[PDB]
């Protein structure tokens, strides 16, 4: 079994894209087909659903009305129509099969007459069960462009102390952060940037530094945001 | 709502418990089906019909069952079965429900841990004249690197502002986080002080500031 999905990109919030995923190595027309989505780094969530012969739709109540699942068993292709987008919406959407294949108990005898054909009363249903994954296709839904970092000082807390600086609301990647002009690098920990939900970046560098220097010897944060071409030297007081 | 422990470790060779949780309507009345995903790569099927395990996986991973609740267990503990480990039902047919659990990551490591050193920052005097607030709380030097940021406002917990970035190596092979709690003045002028719960390993560190 073998599934590859297609489609992703970077799509402001509220415009829509379509994400596909090929299916292959399997009887297709039989099985029911899963999306799923994985914040980075949160947990799973199945998103929408449908059966072997498209009867059946499912969705999740955060995507009721702006996600569709479809499917075209002539192509074996599994379509997710992503319109109206939002921040929240942002993941790596995975492809997933049902485990049970799926059959047809009864049919009505009723219409039409083929009149092709009849519908399902007591089909198996999906089973629920994710037993094949693809890759996955990344979706970045984000109100965010070029923007310079925020500086802000912090305070002196007791290694004995500690000093730092608050790089804040930037984008993009990368933001390279020094003190007092290279001269000291030592006791120096700049931390990881972020995610936020707004899809802005912002990190924070502390510095660990003898408490006994504080009123004499001061200390710069040098902040360097290349993108924007913005320079920052913020001084740090108590 | 399905909701499972957050972090879980042991030593190569003893055994581990992972649980889930929730109503007996989507527990009792379904069937649990387990999934593994080991970093940076797709999830796969562990176990499906509560007990029942697909072809390529071992007789280690033991699943079960009960009123209000679900277990995976796994014996023997190697350095690949480090992964996340999510529980799933899907009946009856379902509801406003949620379909997966929260998560549960599982670490392989028999070397010593290391508490982390919490630090919490309060929000400068510059930035609440721009008219916006923001509490850092950075965490530094820990292992085996699982860790849970809680934040809390006079006793009460806090939802809504937090964002908290996932553990990565240091220098020194130790794990280091920072998770900021974004606010706006008005909301950091009710409250007497903030809390920044670390929940690494059982054991929990709270710093707090104020005004």
């Amino acid at each position: 079994v073998q599934l590859v999905e297609s489609g992703g990109g970077v799509v402001q919030p509220g415009k829509s894209l379509r994400l596909s995923c090929a299916a292959s190595q399997f009887s297709f027309n039989r099985y029911g087909m899963h999306w799923v989505r994985q914040a980075p780094g949160k947990g799973l969530e199945w998103v929408a659903a449908i059966s072997y012969d498209g009867t059946d739709k499912y969705h999740a109540d955060k995507v009721w009305g702006r996600f569709t699942i479809s499917r075209d068993n002539s192509k074996n292709t599994l379509y997710l129509q992503m319109n109206s987008l939002r921040a929240e919406d942002t993941a790596l959407y995975y492809c997933a099969k049902d485990l049970r294949e799926d059959e047809c108990e009864e049919w009505w005898s009723d219409y039409y007459d083929f009149g092709k054909q009849l519908p399902c009363r007591k089909s198996r249903g999906v089973a629920g069960i994710f037993d094949k994954w693809g890759q996955g296709t990344m979706v970045i839904v984000s109100s965010a462009s070029t923007k310079g970092p925020s500086v802000f000082p912090l305070a002196p807390s007791s290694g004995t102390a500690a000093l730092g600086c608050l790089v804040k609301d930037y984008f993009p990647e990368p933001v390279t952060v020094s003190w007092n002009s290279g001269a000291l690098t030592s006791g120096v920990h700049t931390f990881p940037a972020v995610l936020q939900s707004s899809g802005l970046y912002s990190l924070s560098s502390v510095v660990t530094v003898p408490s006994s220097s504080l009123g004499t010897q001061t200390y710069i944060c040098n902040v360097n945001h290349k993108p924007s071409n913005t320079k920052v030297d913020k001084r740090v007081e108590p | 709502v399905l909701t499972q422990p957050p972090s879980v470790s042991a030593a190569p060779g003893q055994k581990v418990t992972i649980s889930c949780s929730g109503s007996s309507s989507n527990i009792g009345n379904n069937f649990v089906s387990w999934y593994q995903q080991r970093p940076g790569t797709a999830p796969s099927l562990l176990i499906y019909e509560t007990n029942k395990r697909p072809s390529g996986i071992p007789d280690r991973f033991s699943g079960s069952k009960s009123a209000t609740s679900a277990t995976l267990a796994i014996t023997g503990l190697q350095t690949g079965d480090e992964a996340d480990y999510y529980c799933a039902t899907w009946a009856a047919s379902l509801t406003s429900a949620r379909v997966f659990g929260t998560g549960t990551k599982v670490i392989v490591s028999g070397q010593p841990k290391a508490n982390p050193t919490v630090t919490l920052f309060p929000p400068s005097s510059e930035e609440l004249q721009a008219n916006k607030a923001t509490l850092v709380c950075l965490i530094s030097d820990f292992y085996p690197g699982a860790v849970t940021v809680a934040w809390k406002a006079d006793s009460s917990p806090v939802k809504a502002g937090v964002e908290t970035t996932t553990p990565s190596k240091q220098s020194n092979n130790k794990y280091a986080a920072s998770s900021y709690l974004s606010l706006t003045p008005e909301q950091w002028k009710s409250h007497r002080s903030y809390s920044c719960q670390v929940t690494h390993e059982g054991s929990t560190v709270e710093k707090t500031v104020a005004p």
